[PDB]
């Protein structure tokens, strides 16, 4: 489009307007590479298009100039010794796909003219014609009109000059919900302090759905390390006593 | 605001016109008030109408108070104001009455409501004192009765297709249904003629209120607008104004006295016949007035006639029936018309009558040609017979321009009449006339430069013309085949007419106009040595100096080195001057020896030789071949002898000028030597000598040749000379000798500066021939021109051209614009001595007085009124214009004071100045024009007088009290 680099961006990008002139002399390989070396802000894969352009560019002239010293190949080697239904379908069966559905201001005492002056245009009618206007008849009157005025003649030699050349040398002399319950295991403890919690005894009066969520909240309490759960019997009521982070 | 809104720039007018629409619809009383505010204020009247004063008292007081409320800054009113801003208000003014009123044609124009007071008040300010009110008015309400003839028209289509509905219906009496269709169609029909009937009351009531009393008006204007609309409307609606009810009124309005309004006639007569035909009655009233429509052909305005010869050409097309044969005459004199449009309407109203031999003026197949060489024939015979009765012309140049455009095809077909020229075609006719021969040859001259050059001839000319590419591709094939046909067609044309002079010289103007290098292509080169040869012929059979001028112009165009033929030519051109050097040899040195006689015959052979030589030695460099030696001899024995003919020595002082002249082309060449430098100045100073004394010599026109012959030599030798950078030239330069100079003032002044028949120099050109007075005069002018040109350029003394200066009143005719161009240039080479020689022109003519008059000078004559109106036009030719604009002033004033007291009186008394009138020419010039430096002037007056002069005032002295 516009730039010393805009004949990379096509090499790089576009690659179809490039032409032969662009690709034998447009710039120096060696100078341009030195000219992107140390360049300031550049982003590393327009670098590397840069490197599509040069590389293309480069191989595009060795491929040129091998093609040049083909045609130099071919200069060298001159020398001068005088010394009927052939091929279609079955029918159409292959081809049957089918069709589906004082005052200044303007006063005028009279504003129409008398029938007299209309009698006298209609009986007279001369005194607004002329004639014509002839031409001349004759060459000499044009010699003579087209040269009439001080403006040419003076500009002018008296005899015709047919050469201009002559009249050259004449016009030379012109001038969190986690909180929430270990805060309820805080007050759960604080009414009993005999340090063990009982699961069944906090879902004595609740459904199963929240029966269920306090056991995991027991279960997530345990895994965070705050209280210790014991539970020796396959199926026994789970105490609860108060763990390392129990926060009192 | 409408007035506002639709004057500055309205966006869509039929939006606002559909506001109004809508505004109406709401209440009719307010956008009737706004429509009428919009009238008033496109009238020029400021004032506003309000609800109540439009609505409950009347229209005429109305017109009586915005006569009174007018409210003008300036007599303009918006119809007249300057341009553009108004100009598009004007039209976005007429656009909104025709599409308000157009666009209500279906349901609100039959509310009998807004028409009566519209009619009503426009009718009042038609008919108003007021020049603004009468033409806004008629404007308005011309506009608003047009559009109702396009609501009549509407409403005429609407009841032919009901009518025909109806029928078509009482065609089929089947169907209960179709009966209930037939009923409403009746109804529909009943509804139109009440709508119709009413259109054609308020259509009776504004033509019979506003037409009938506007058409006599006192105005051109509105009676020209009046009648263009009459005649637009005429041949839009045919059905009911296409009567002697409307034509009446054209036919009393064609005879106005002013153009504009018989324009807008033509235009409306032209409407009728553009773009139908035929009409009875059309031709009706082109029978009764042919004789107006052929005194407008003739009128005073060229647009008028432009017009009626259209309308003649529409007349042409329709009737070919009130035209005469004397009025066909008239109009083929209009065809040599000065001015060029009508010309050229003329010679297409020619061109489509008097040419119908084969083309029928339809289509084509037996139109243009029919395949052969011969159709056409018959048009060029009556070009022929056209330019042979068009005595108000030799030559058909007007004729042919004006006949250029319209006939393109037919002029280009040169073949045609070139086997009706030479090779006696095989029509049967009778012998191509010698002088339909020469008409026939005119003619093709003719349109052949206008083939090669496109401008008008003079008179016509514009000098504003443009090419476009379809012109200059035109041009340039038109070229390419006139080169190939032409190059065959001459040869035997020559071969034809080698012995008709005027014929040759007619011919050989084309070849200026032959692109050169299409031989090359063409490779007919052959072709044009034979015509080289046959030319040779010519120039070898003929004597006249016309056609030998024709001939070496001819050569010159051909001797363009540019193209490659140049070689080619060279030799025939070579060959016939070295003949022509051979004869003048033999002839010369037998006729300059006295001997036996020398008769008739060698006269004559040395005189034709001479003529041929100088001819093709003004055009081109011959001095390879050094004849001076026998011109130059032959010049000094008719120095010595004296009796021998005129034309000879004409012939020898021209060549030898033109040798001269040939030799100084090859000196400015950048290769000046020396020796042939003053070789050349002495035989330039012999020429001098031999010029001075033909100049001397008793035979006038011989005098006239030397006058000539010296004014180039002198500009040969001019100051000009060094300007363009010469060194080399300065021996060469000759200075004008005193004795020479007045011998040439002398000349001028018993040869150029005659307006009457007692001088006898000047020939008689009494009855109108080719020796009219107009030649002597034209060139007594280029004589006067010549030395003038002498004049201005520093060469001879100019107080000599004060005496030309002088005589600018008693040959204003004749010589007037020669003395007035001489005295700006020498105003502007040199004002003060200008001024000084113009001071100088009065006192020379105040001298001659004095010497016609005496002392007494009868200074209220017609020579002191003469000579002060000339000071007066000398004066208002000073002023502010140039540098040293007070200083040539006083000085001029300085050199009157001098003159006016140079000759003092012997007796009765001493004080009294003789010369003392100049004082009244000098008072033109000191006028009012300065005021600083007339109190030096007085100064300077006062020191000739004295206190006995100063007290003093009688009529003897009146002209230096006019004067102080």
């Amino acid at each position: 489009k516009r730039g010393p680099l805009a004949k990379i961006w096509l090499a790089a990008h576009w690659d179809k307007k490039l032409t032969k002139a662009h690709v034998f002399e447009c710039n120096l390989e060696s100078s341009v590479e030195s000219i992107i070396s140390p360049k300031v802000k550049m982003a590393l894969r327009t670098s590397g298009h840069l490197l599509l352009g040069v590389v293309r560019i480069y191989h595009r002239k060795a491929k040129y100039l091998l093609a040049d010293c083909n045609e130099a190949f071919i200069k060298i080697k001159m020398a001068f010794r005088p010394g009927i239904l052939q091929e279609n379908d079955f029918g159409d069966f292959g081809m049957d796909d089918r069709e589906i559905m004082k005052r200044k201001l303007i006063v005028d005492s009279v504003k129409e003219l008398d029938s007299k002056t209309i009698r006298a245009q209609l009986s007279d009618y001369s005194d607004i014609v002329t004639t014509l206007d002839l031409a001349p008849p004759t060459k000499k009157l044009m010699m003579w009109k087209e040269t009439g005025g001080v403006e040419k003649l003076f500009s002018l030699p008296a005899q015709p000059l047919w050469n201009n050349r002559l009249l050259k040398l004449f016009t030379r002399c012109l001038t969190k919900r986690t909180q929430q319950m270990l805060h309820g295991l805080q007050r759960a403890l604080a009414k009993t302090g005999a340090e063990s919690i009982s699961l069944l005894e906090l879902c004595r009066n609740t459904n199963r759905k929240q029966a269920a969520a306090k056991f995991y909240s027991f279960l997530v309490l345990k895994k965070q390390q705050a209280i210790e759960l014991t539970q020796e019997e396959p199926y026994s009521d789970i105490i609860a006593t108060p763990g390392p982070r129990f926060h009192i | 605001t409408l007035f506002e809104v639709v004057k500055l720039g309205k966006s869509a007018m039929q939006s606002v016109v559909d506001d109004w629409i809508e505004s109406y619809k709401q209440d009719r009383d307010i956008a009737l008030l706004d429509l009428i505010n919009f009238f008033i204020q496109c009238s020029g009247c400021r004032g506003t109408v309000r609800i109540e004063m439009f609505r409950n008292m009347q229209n005429a007081e109305i017109i009586r108070k915005m006569t009174e409320e007018f409210d003008e800054d300036s007599g303009d009113y918006p119809l007249t104001m300057p341009g553009p801003q108004w100009k598009k208000f004007r039209s976005n003014f007429c656009e909104f009455i025709g599409v308000l009123i157009r666009q209500c044609q279906y349901s609100i124009i039959y509310d009998e409501y807004m028409m009566d007071t519209v009619i009503s008040l426009l009718t009042g300010l038609s008919d108003s004192q007021v020049r603004a009110f009468r033409h806004t008015s008629t404007l308005a309400a011309m506009k608003l009765m047009t559009a109702l003839v396009n609501v009549a028209l509407n409403l005429s289509i609407h009841q032919d297709n009901t009518q025909r509905q109806y029928e078509a219906e009482r065609n089929k009496m089947i169907g209960k249904r179709a009966n209930e269709r037939l009923e409403l169609l009746l109804q529909k029909r009943k509804e139109l003629q009440e709508n119709q009937d009413e259109i054609e009351n308020m259509m009776n009531s504004i033509f019979k209120g506003i037409f009938v009393h506007r058409y006599r008006d006192a105005i051109a204007e509105i009676r020209a607008i009046c009648i263009e609309e009459i005649g637009v409307w005429m041949k839009m609606y045919s059905d009911a104004f296409l009567n002697d009810s409307y034509l009446k009124y054209v036919g009393w309005t064609l005879h106005d006295r002013q153009g504009e309004v018989r324009l807008k006639c033509l235009k409306a007569l032209q409407s009728l016949y553009t773009n139908r035909e035929l009409f009875p009655k059309l031709e009706l009233f082109t029978n009764r007035f042919k004789d107006r429509i052929v005194s407008m052909t003739l009128d005073k305005e060229y647009d008028v006639a432009v017009e009626a010869i259209r309308l003649v050409t529409l007349i042409l097309h329709g009737s070919e029936e009130a035209l005469s044969n004397e009025d066909c005459e008239n109009v083929y004199h209009l065809v040599y018309s000065a001015h060029r449009p009508v010309a050229v309407a003329a010679g297409e109203f020619l061109h489509k009558k008097l040419f119908s031999r084969h083309d029928p003026q339809a289509e084509e197949a037996l139109a243009k040609r029919r395949g052969r060489n011969s159709p056409n024939g018959n048009l060029i015979r009556m070009l022929v017979l056209f330019f042979l009765e068009s005595e108000l012309h030799e030559h058909a140049a007007y004729l042919v321009d004006s006949l250029w455009e319209s006939s393109q095809e037919l002029l280009k077909d040169w073949e045609c009449m070139t086997e009706l020229l030479l090779e006696e075609p095989v029509q049967g006719e009778e012998a191509m006339s010698d002088r339909q021969e020469s008409a026939l040859i005119e003619l093709m001259v003719c349109t052949i430069r206008q083939a090669a050059e496109a401008h008008p001839p003079v008179g016509r000319g514009t000098g504003k013309r443009v090419l476009t590419a379809k012109e200059r591709k035109t041009q340039i094939d038109d070229r390419n085949k006139l080169t190939e046909h032409f190059i065959i067609t001459l040869p035997m044309l020559l071969s034809k007419y080698s012995a008709d002079a005027e014929k040759v010289a007619n011919l050989l103007q084309i070849p200026q106009y032959f692109d050169l290098e299409i031989y090359s292509t063409g490779r007919m080169e052959k072709h044009l040595d034979a015509l080289l040869k046959q030319i040779k012929f010519v120039v070898e059979k003929h004597v006249e100096s016309d056609v030998l001028e024709a001939c070496s112009k001819t050569y010159s165009i051909l001797c363009s080195e540019e193209y490659t033929i140049q070689n080619r030519v060279d030799i025939a051109r070579s060959q016939l001057i070295d003949e022509f050097v051979d004869r003048f040899n033999h002839s010369v040195e037998d006729l300059l020896q006295e001997g036996e006689e020398a008769d008739d015959d060698d006269i004559y052979n040395v005189l034709s030789t001479l003529k041929r030589l100088t001819s093709f030695h003004n055009a081109h460099d011959l001095t390879k071949w050094d004849l001076f030696g026998n011109c130059y001899r032959l010049l000094k024995t008719g120095i010595e002898h004296g009796a021998m003919p005129e034309q000879i020595v004409v012939q020898a002082l021209q060549c030898s000028h033109y040798s001269i002249l040939w030799q100084l082309v090859k000196i400015t060449d950048g290769s000046p030597s020396k020796e042939d430098l003053l070789v050349l100045r002495k035989t330039v100073k012999s020429f001098l000598a031999v010029c001075q004394q033909c100049l001397s010599n008793v035979n006038t026109p011989v005098k006239e040749q030397a006058f000539m012959l010296l004014c180039d030599l002198l500009m040969i030798f001019s100051h000009q000379l060094m300007t363009g950078g010469r060194e080399g030239l300065q021996p060469l330069v000759f200075n004008p000798d005193t004795g020479l100079q007045s011998e040439l003032l002398s000349f001028v002044m018993d040869h150029v500066f005659i307006d009457q028949d007692e001088e006898n120099q000047s020939m008689e050109g009494d009855e109108e021939d080719e020796a009219n007075k107009i030649e002597a005069l034209h060139k007594r002018r280029n004589l006067l021109a010549a030395f003038s040109k002498l004049i201005i350029y520093d060469i001879v003394d100019m107080h000599a051209a004060a005496d030309i200066f002088k005589h600018y009143m008693k040959y204003y005719n004749d010589y007037g614009d020669i003395i007035k161009e001489t005295l700006s240039k020498t105003r502007q080479i040199d004002k003060i001595q200008c001024a000084k020689t113009l001071i100088l022109s009065l006192q020379q003519l105040f001298n001659e007085l004095v010497q016609e008059q005496g002392p007494n000078l009868d200074r209220t004559s017609a020579h002191v009124s003469g000579i002060k109106e000339l000071a007066r036009r000398f004066a208002l030719t000073f002023g502010l214009d140039q540098i040293k604009t007070r200083e040539a002033v006083a000085t001029l004033h300085k050199d009157g004071i001098e003159f006016a007291f140079k000759y003092q009186n012997q007796k009765g008394q001493e004080y009294p100045p003789p010369n003392l009138a100049f004082l009244e020419v000098l008072s033109e010039f000191s006028s009012k024009l300065l005021r600083q430096d007339k109190k030096t002037v007085h100064s300077y007056l006062e020191k000739f007088l004295t206190e006995q002069m100063m007290e003093r005032r009688e009529d003897v002295w009146l002209p230096l009290i006019s004067y102080r």
